[PDB]
């Protein structure tokens, strides 16, 4: 029983980070509310600069605390900006090629080869470009390159993968993530 | 404080359609996900509908599955709701709430409206003051009051003496009975002596019905 | 489908009594829970949050804890202004599923209702209705007894009563038992009595009219 | 045969009463092997040179000593021999520390007790006595609080290196010069390593580490290898067979001649098969894949033992 | 360099569960386990070569294959709902690293 | 007999300075490794710096967030270690532990965890 390969894209070894800034009215973009020039795609300058402005995320702006005990002054409503994504830091990626229909050599199989270690098993995943939460198929990256960073261009993404919940300061990376060893290697 | 507002409640007849709107400002409305939850009067909450951020993930309550939409207008920037094939076991009062991701809990909720379904159709009640009797003479202080009945749909609100006599008073929350016509009451416990020359004047201040009906109470006897 | 219970469906204290409420599960949903809380006549409001976490600008004297299918939130100093029912909620999965919620209201000393009945007026008479109505008044816990013997005879179904909230003075409830006939019954009939047994009450209170005096 | 053992050769991990008890001899080689079981064999090494008392590797044994690198292959099967472990059957001898030997840097060697290394001629094993532990450098040993007991765990013992072997059948000497002169082509950089010369070379660079495979036949020093291939070949003979009836102790060096000489003792199947079989003293194989070919420069080789570990290396000054 | 845990993972009240801590620094050494019942200081279960200290049961496992190590746990009962965690050193040998964290839950 | 005691924590608005210590008894101070590590509800343990002894000098090490705001130092007289932190930002509310080892002897093998101290930084 040998695969029938079809054609083949890459998931990467996911972890989710998130990071959140408050911005008070003098900080210089909070007039009377987020912005509307702020749209998903669009990020901010407050935030850590360490984060990789090529990578895949989501971003979003909302009202926040105001008063004296939240940092702003004379009580001003403030602006606060977040921000989640995912990263590799093993660069641990699996070529992935759908098994359509099976030969002797169930239903809706695949192949997620491993590149490392050129480990080969056998799970059922969806069907290149759709982001099924709770399958394999979760990221998708067209190439190795652009899979190894996570670059905002060849990979698609489900915002909900990750969680979040602001607090006055941080926020909460709630992670959905389905990690692809745990359902390769027990069906391994 | 987040802020938001809603509009569309009312009164509605069987086996008809109606639609909600609940309208937000003071976040980036393209990184949030909308909740719908209502409340029956007298029992508890219960789950209705989510629509997340682009209308890709949606999701029905098991028992209104297949009856009901959601859907958002990320220019205006408001939610809408469309109930399909009403029955008379859907009255409740309705809220509208925010999320992040389809699976968080909620934040923030707006005011909620009332939606009412039956069969009849509207009409103003006629009050029958009750007596006072000897009787009910108790301790030289008795009981008087109006029974407002045979209304739908609500509000009923009374006022004693044009709220001269506000103490002392109680109104009742009100019944549906087998008909369909809410109806109350509203009682006071006064001295027996002012039975004799202190009379009273209750006012139903009932709106929709495009009338007020004010009316005196006289003591009775069933001594015979 | 799954189901979710709370414990106890009812509960009441004084001012600074700790008090506990228990959420049940038939599944362990990990730590994906949170509590609500509505005053009355109001939206409802967020209190606890994934389960361990309490939302910011909530008094910090509220605390929840618990994991799987053990799930409890503890007040550990009570206020009146605390007094609503209290509903937990998870999201482990759709579909999401409230609670039975929980009501807290004010502990108090026990006070005696006065019975009082009101025969039906003669404009509804001449209308063709028969409201046959008894007030109650003042009493507490909320458990009452009403019952109607008409003719010595007691009836079914044909009966409604309704509750007035909690007082904002002395915690005190009040209630009516309404009767509604046809014209016809009215004149099959000669003793209409309405007795109530409280706890409160010593023993069981009667009070009656016959429609030969009215 | 070849499966890897997760477990005890022959005998489970001991418990011991007091530091002071006195190790008697034995003669069995079941006997003997239940020893090397227990790490009774470095608790009389650490006695006889590093002045220590107490045994070593309670609860643990064998299936519990720290190597360098972690990573280790041969270390799962439980029937490979390493050095220390064969000095205990009169096989080499592990000599002690020197102050012109050379230290290996890379290795974790904070609070140590014992670590031997092989050098280019021979085996060398650093130790420290009681109430001691090594430092990170590994220089000198100092007062440590975790020796209180004088019954350590099995942790406090490294072994550095991949290195396991068996017994060797003897080679002419002139072999050896006719493979260390090809096996000189092999690093032509090195000069000197371990303080020997490996080439003619009058002025060498600072020492440094270096990774090399190598096998040891005896003579002066041993022969290290840059490419070479390697094979397992199972012969299955009587030293394959140790046994251990249960209750007391493994069975007396009579009963063993007897059960391995005359067939009248119970056995499993490749004992059954090779020698017959008739409570008793049920003998069985081990979890090794049996013995080890080498072949370098076309003439193959059975060495005596066969590894892989780290060593000092000089460079020619140019 | 860095290590790598699951978030977390749970098993029913009866048989044998693993948990995998994987990083490019463990070649060379050895990673230390350590268990936190949510409310309280963590406890170390195994460190070295399978050596578990006196006070916790032999019914805990540990070992290592190429650049990951696993804690293993057989025969699962409802009172060892914890978080684990995976410690070891970098490259340059000058710091401590820690991983994420893993919640084991028993059903 | 082995015991672990945090002290000197509390609450500091943000731009503050604060000294921590970790004392011990029962066993000798002198020859031990100690560390310190921090985890905010929410977050799992974080390493922060390490004292060593003075049998190879007692050399200093932190990581880079830490480094060039906090620092680390022991007594032995009074056989306590202790840490001072300046220019606090908000990213260091947490909960700290002082680690060493003492029966598994190892750089990493920590065994025994103080009770750890608070520490809120925040307007
Ligand atoms: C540590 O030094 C020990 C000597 O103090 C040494 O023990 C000795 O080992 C030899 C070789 O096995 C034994 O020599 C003879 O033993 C019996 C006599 O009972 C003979 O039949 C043998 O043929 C052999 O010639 C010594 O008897 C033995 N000493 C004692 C007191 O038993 C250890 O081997 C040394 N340890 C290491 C690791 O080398
Ligand atoms: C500690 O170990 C020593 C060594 O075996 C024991 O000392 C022996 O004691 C017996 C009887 O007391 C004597 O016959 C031996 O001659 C002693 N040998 C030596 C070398 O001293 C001692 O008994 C042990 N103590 C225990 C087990 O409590």
């Amino acid at each position: 029983l040998k695969c029938k390969k079809s054609s083949s894209y890459f998931v990467p070894d996911a972890r989710s980070r998130c990071t959140s800034v408050r911005r008070c009215r003098w900080a210089g973009d909070c007039q009377s509310g987020c912005p509307p020039h702020f749209t998903s795609n669009s990020f901010s300058d407050d935030w850590a600069g360490k984060m990789d402005r090529a990578g895949l995320g989501f971003s979003g702006c909302s009202d926040g605390c105001g008063g004296a005990a939240c940092g702003c002054f004379n009580a001003a409503p403030s602006c606060i900006f977040w921000r989640k994504w995912v990263e590799n830091p093993h660069g641990i990626i699996w070529k992935v090629s759908p098994c359509v229909a099976w030969v002797p050599s169930l239903t809706d199989l695949c192949e997620i080869e491993e590149l490392k270690s050129k480990k080969l098993a056998l799970a059922p995943c969806n069907q290149a470009g759709m982001g099924v939460v709770g399958k394999v198929g979760e990221i998708q990256c067209s190439s190795e390159e652009s899979a190894r960073t996570i670059k905002k261009d060849g990979c698609i993404w489900n915002a909900d993968l990750v969680g979040i919940e602001l607090r006055v300061d941080d926020a909460v990376c709630y992670s959905k993530i389905t990690s692809v060893e745990a359902v390769a290697n027990y069906s391994a | 404080q987040v802020q938001l507002v809603q509009s569309g409640g009312g009164v509605v007849k069987t086996g008809r359609s109606q639609r909600v709107s609940c309208a937000t400002s003071g976040f980036t409305f393209s990184s949030y996900a909308i909740h719908w939850v209502r409340q029956a009067p007298g029992k508890g909450l219960e789950w209705v509908a989510v629509i997340s951020y682009d209308g890709s993930n949606k999701y029905y309550a098991d028992s209104v599955k297949g009856r009901f939409t959601i859907s958002r207008d990320s220019s205006k920037n408001t939610v809408y709701l469309q109930m399909n094939s009403l029955r008379t076991e859907d009255t409740a009062v309705y809220y509208c709430a925010r999320s992040q991701a389809s699976w968080q809990a909620f934040d923030y909720w707006g005011q909620g409206t009332l939606v009412t379904v039956s069969s009849a159709s509207t009409k103003g009640p006629s009050v029958f003051p009750l007596a006072p009797s000897s009787k009910s003479t108790s301790g030289g202080t008795a009981a008087l009051g109006c029974l407002v009945k045979d209304y739908f749909p609500e509000p009923v609100t009374v006022s004693w003496n044009s709220g001269a006599l506000t103490s002392g008073v109680h109104t009742f929350p009100a019944v549906l009975q087998s008909s369909g016509l809410y109806s109350l009451s509203s009682v006071v416990t006064v001295p027996s002596s002012s039975l004799g020359t202190q009379t009273y004047i209750c006012n139903v201040n009932h709106k929709p019905s495009n009338t007020k009906v004010d009316k005196k109470v006289e003591p009775k006897s069933c001594d015979k | 489908d799954i189901q979710m219970t709370q414990s106890p469906s009812s509960l009441s204290a004084s001012v600074g009594d700790r008090v506990t409420i228990t959420c049940r599960a038939s599944q362990g949903v990990g730590t994906d829970l949170a509590w609500y809380q509505q005053k009355p006549g109001k939206a409802p409001n967020r209190l606890i949050f994934a389960a361990s976490n309490l939302q910011s600008g909530v008094p910090s004297r509220f605390s929840g804890s618990g994991s799987g299918t053990e799930f409890t939130l503890t007040i550990s100093s009570l206020q009146p202004e605390d007094f609503a029912t209290y509903y937990c909620l998870h999201h482990n999965s759709f579909p999401l599923a409230f609670g039975g919620g929980t009501k807290v209201e004010i502990k108090r000393t026990v006070a005696a209702p006065s019975v009082f009945i009101f025969p039906p007026s003669d404009e509804q008479l001449k209308s063709g209705t028969a409201s046959v109505v008894c007030l109650l008044n003042n009493f507490y816990p909320r458990e009452a007894k009403v019952q109607w013997k008409v003719d010595n005879a007691l009836q079914s179904g044909n009966s409604q009563e309704s509750v007035t909230e909690q007082d904002s003075k002395d915690s005190t409830y009040s209630l009516s038992s309404t009767l509604t006939l046809s014209k016809a019954d009215y004149e099959k009939h000669k003793v209409y009595a309405c007795e109530v047994t409280h706890q409160g009450l010593s023993s069981p209170v009667t009070k009656s009219f016959n429609r030969g005096e009215c | 045969d070849g499966i890897q053992d997760s477990g005890p050769i022959i005998c489970a991990g001991p418990i011991h009463s007091n530091k002071s008890a006195d190790i008697p001899h034995l003669l069995g080689y079941s006997e003997k092997i239940c020893q090397i079981d227990r790490l009774i064999h470095v608790s009389s090494w650490l006695r006889n040179h590093s002045q220590f008392q107490g045994y070593v590797g309670q609860r643990g044994g064998r299936s519990q000593v720290s190597y360098y690198p972690a990573e280790n292959s041969y270390s799962r099967w439980s029937g490979l021999l390493s050095p220390c472990d064969a000095d205990w059957l009169g096989m080499l001898v592990v000599k002690k520390a020197k102050g012109s030997d050379m230290i290996v840097p890379g290795p974790s060697y904070k609070g140590k007790v014992f670590f031997e290394r092989p050098t280019f001629d021979g085996y060398v094993g650093w130790g420290c006595g009681s109430g001691k532990s090594r430092t990170e450098s590994g220089e000198l040993c100092s007062s440590d609080s975790g020796t209180s007991s004088g019954l350590l765990p099995s942790d406090r013992v490294l072994w550095i290196g991949d290195v396991a072997c068996q017994p060797m059948t003897p080679i002419p000497e002139e072999t050896f010069l006719e493979l260390k002169s090809f096996s000189q082509s092999e690093f032509p950089d090195i000069c000197k390593i371990d303080g020997i010369v490996f080439n003619q070379c009058e002025g060498e660079s600072l020492p440094q580490p270096f990774d090399v495979a190598w096998m040891d036949v005896g003579h002066s020093h041993k022969i290290i290898m840059r490419e070479h291939k390697t094979k397992w070949v199972q012969e299955s003979s009587s030293k394959d067979f140790v046994c251990y009836k249960e209750g007391t102790g493994p069975c007396s060096e009579s009963e063993e001649k007897t059960c391995k000489t005359s067939g009248s003792c119970r056995g499993d199947m490749q004992f059954c098969k090779v020698a017959g079989c008739e409570a008793k003293c049920r003998c069985s194989l081990v979890h090794k894949p049996g013995e080890v070919v080498v072949s370098y420069g076309g003439m193959r080789v059975r060495p005596k033992c066969y590894g892989f570990s780290r060593m000092m290396a000089t460079l020619e000054v140019n």
